[PDB]
RNA sequence: CGCCCGUCGCUACUACCGAUUGGAUGGUUUAGUGAGGCCCUCGGAUCGGCCCCGCCGGGGUCGGCCCACGGCCCUGGCGGAGCGCUGAGAAGACGGUCGAACUUGACUAUCUAGAGGAAGUAAAAGUCGUAACAA
RNA sequence: UGGCUUGUGGCGGCCAAGCGUUCAUAGCGACGUCGCUUUUUGAUCCUUCG
RNA sequence: GCGGAUUUAGCUCAGUUGGGAGAGCGCCGGUCUCCAAAACCGGAGGUCCUGUGUUCGAUCCACAGAAUUCGCACCA
RNA sequence: ACAUCCAAGGAAGGCAGCAGGCGCGCAAAUUACCCACUCCCGACCCGG
RNA sequence: CUGUGGUAAUUCUAGAG
RNA sequence: CUGCUCAGUACGAGAGGAA
RNA sequence: UUUUUUUUUUUUUUUUUUUUUUUUUUUU
């Protein structure tokens, strides 16, 4: 049964981890005594409505404010499939979060309210609903489904003409994204009540179109490139009673057994796999696509963080001196010049990089050069561009390694450009 | 013949009058540095400060006062090579040994006991020669 | 125009002294309290065997043509079912020695905080006087 | 104690050169001037040593 | 992960409310000397840590980074 | 005296035995293969 | 050993033949 | 006076935060 | 028998940093 990952996405507040959490429920994933003492705890600390949205909501800060901050992963198996399915956050404070998903999946569900005034907040200027669509597209997420949500609510009440209106723009939109917008389910669906979850909602008969879970089977798991060298960029590192420090993350190239001697870029520092595992059950080995924590002798949690990058020691991860990129300036308020330093989020990583040169322009839609070394860059321009890393940062080529190769740039907390990496100078 | 236990007695307690001796004779070693006896000791480098020679020498000497790990307790150190201070940072962990039998340091240097040879778990020679580490 | 002494002013580091009846640590502990097992006076949820009586079935003898029947010995079933006596036997419980642990203090051994007071040592030279070396 | 008076104490007030980044008064006000007050203190000797 | 401080001359620190910085040592240099010490003159020295926003103008504010620090959270 | 999971009711534990995690530091390994050897333990085999 | 049972959970374990 | 809903709301670029 | 012998201080504190250089047979 093939595997795949799945990050769910959308403005704060759209519903994102009450659909996940609900969905692992009417899927008979959680037991109904811990939905009890979810919902009794929930109520009494004055949030009945966050029952669903507490199973993958956990941290103190989370339950607090009542927002997701980091990722959860759970695993779920559907008629063809099984998933691991990553819930991220809304708030515009850990979009950096919901990169580091997006790096990892294989497909998104977009989940967007049809409540009044929601929609066109999350599809504004400044909204996530805009702002996530962008970044899965960059971090080179194809396949998506939308979940149209909270048609219960009272300020829709199941009506078709705001799904058609909320669908209509999201294609205009979509399209101008690159995707193929005429291929994408957009699911009206109610996270908390359960319509369309996983069986058909008879409050919406005019729909005709799959359910969630039906939509998910729809699915095309991806290639599997197991012949390109080992690489796993790490999510998070913990340190475990019994296993010692062990990385997280998704194996995107190569494979991995226990026995491996591994190294980690860009420290240089060198352990061995004492085990492996992937939703709690152990492997002995891990192959493209695999999300797993790996245990790792020799290595202090210490030495190793999220954003670093394992591979096999006769290749090792390539670190940057600086790299080459072809980029588009989505939005800046100004220009942007030799010597602009935003972040770059490349994989799991995040590391301020200076542009050191701008090589030429570029006709955004056609690729020719319309001038060489221009004076600055804007709001609307291509450019092929020379970056220097304030940090050690691990890179690969676009053609070589895709998922270590497609990055986003955002400085002042907006997402100001978007990039793939065309060369690189190796440390 | 039958006097053997005064010249026995006389022997040990007349000995008491050898200082080194006297010195593993009394708790004294464990307690009389902040090491406890110990050859080396983690540190992390508080300052640097330069420092004078002492009688006709005339030299800036590089010194690091140091905050030891289990102990907790300040330290005066000798930094070695020439330009260390180049390659010393501000609280980089550095491991610190002393010079030539406990006791007195080197004529030249005033009140340090010890020396300092690692940086950040790294050996000095390494920095040192360009051949080795940056 | 040689050596040489001490107070006094900087700067640093050791050790001595110390209002707080000073704080911290670990060992032996006086006393008051006392879990828990165990020996031991009991108790007695409960179980079985024989005691007495009546009724039938079956083996062996005696008084009866019988057959039922009665007596002895041994079992099966029912009532006074436990009503008479016996044995092992859980909860509990008398009084104990052992004796955790609690508290209250002791006491050693082992470090330690502090306004100030007082030496020294780095000690090259600033400032005062000539003590010692040539009666 | 009480009492005249209010220097001293306390409080408002006319004028607006200034603060208040632009501007005087939103919020404050030099100087200069009008006063209210009798829980401070002061001066006065009127009532109380028969 | 979150949140606060701090970053200004070779060194150590002061300023500030956006018109653009200021002192103590320094240390160096010269005179005297074998050379210093003392003495006496002389030194002009800062992307105000960085990007962006705002603005006519950003050392200063806002928003974002780095580095150092200090709280707090998380806990394979 | 530590301290693990709590369906709120309870239930456990003594890795100073191999491995393996942490900690501690100036300072010491791997979550392997096996009864073939040396023995030993159970009853007349050949288990462990 | 049959069957009949309770508990989040442990080498839990009743009652009945 | 305080709490529960009012409500992490309107108003904010946030910090925040009502009635 | 042969020898003393007075005199005595009226007035002299101090002197910065650093100082230096050494090694052998064999005769032509
Ligand atoms: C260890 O649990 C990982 N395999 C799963 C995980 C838990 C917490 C944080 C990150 C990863």
């Amino acid at each position: 049964k093939p595997h795949m990952n799945l990050v769910v996405i959308g403005h704060v507040d759209h519903g994102k981890s009450t659909l996940v959490g609900h969905l692992l429920y009417r899927l008979g994933y959680i037991e109904e005594k811990k939905l009890k003492e979810l919902e009794e705890q929930a109520k009494s600390r004055g949030k009945e409505s966050f029952k669903f949205a507490w199973i993958l909501d956990k941290m103190k800060e989370e339950r607090e404010r009542g927002i997701t901050i980091d990722l959860t992963f759970m695993k779920f198996e559907t008629k063809k499939y099984v998933f691991t399915i990553i819930d991220a956050p809304g708030h515009r404070d850990f979009v950096k979060n919901m990169i580091t998903g997006a790096s990892q999946a294989d497909a998104a569900i977009l989940v967007v309210s049809a409540r009044k005034g929601e929609f066109e907040a999350g599809m504004s200027t400044e909204g996530q609903t805009r702002e996530h669509l962008l970044l899965a597209r960059t971090m080179g997420i194809e396949q998506i489904i939308v979940a149209v949500n909270k048609m219960d609510a009272p300020d829709v009440n199941y009506d078709q003409k705001r799904y058609e209106f909320v669908v209509s723009v999201l294609k205009k939109f979509m399209k101008g994204l690159g995707y193929q917008v005429d291929k994408i389910p957009f699911i009206p669906v109610s996270a908390w009540k359960g319509d369309n979850l996983i069986e058909r909602s008879p409050n919406m008969p005019w729909y005709n179109g799959p359910t969630l879970v039906e939509a998910l089977d729809q699915l095309q798991p991806p290639a599997k490139p197991v012949d390109k060298p080992l690489r796993i960029p790490v999510q998070n590192v913990y340190s475990i009673p019994g296993a010692g420090t062990v990385p997280v993350g998704r194996v995107e190239t190569g494979v991995l057994r226990v026995g491996d001697k591994v190294v980690f870029m860009p420290p240089g520092v060198v352990g061995e796999v004492r085990s492996i595992e992937m939703h709690y059950q152990q492997l002995q080995q891990a192959e493209p696509g695999d999300n797993i924590g790996f245990a790792v002798r020799g290595v202090s949690k210490s030495d190793i963080k999220r954003g670093d990058v394992a591979g096999h020691l006769d290749k090792p991860p390539t670190v940057a001196e600086e790299f080459e990129a072809r980029i588009f300036v989505i939005w800046h308020p100004s220009a942007i010049t030799v010597g602009y330093t935003p972040v770059i989020h490349v994989h799991t990583a995040s590391v301020s990089s200076r542009i050191i040169e701008i090589k030429a322009k570029l006709d955004p839609k056609t690729g020719q050069v319309v001038e060489q070394n221009p004076q600055f860059l804007k709001a609307g321009d291509a450019a092929i561009v020379r970056f220097k890393p304030v940090k050690p940062l691990v890179v690969e080529k676009f053609s070589e390694i895709p998922q270590l190769g497609r990055f986003a740039m955002r400085d002042m907390n907006r997402t100001v450009g978007i990039g793939i990496v065309t060369d690189v100078k190796p440390a | 013949l039958r006097t053997a236990r005064k010249l026995r007695s006389h022997r040990r307690d007349q000995k008491w009058h050898d200082k080194q001796y006297k010195k593993a004779h009394l708790g004294t070693a464990l307690k009389a540095n902040p090491f406890g006896g110990a050859s080396h000791a983690k540190g992390i480098v508080l300052e640097k400060v330069g420092v004078e020679a002492k009688q006709p020498n005339s030299a800036i000497r590089k010194c690091v006062r140091v905050q030891l790990i289990k102990n907790g307790k300040k330290i005066t150190a000798f930094v070695p090579n020439d330009g260390c201070l180049n390659f010393i940072e501000e609280n980089d962990e550095v491991l610190v040994a002393g010079f030539g039998r406990k006791g007195h340091a080197v004529g030249d240097i005033p009140g340090v006991r010890f020396k300092v040879v690692k940086v950040a778990n790294v050996s000095l020679l390494a920095l040192y020669k360009g051949k080795k580490e940056r």
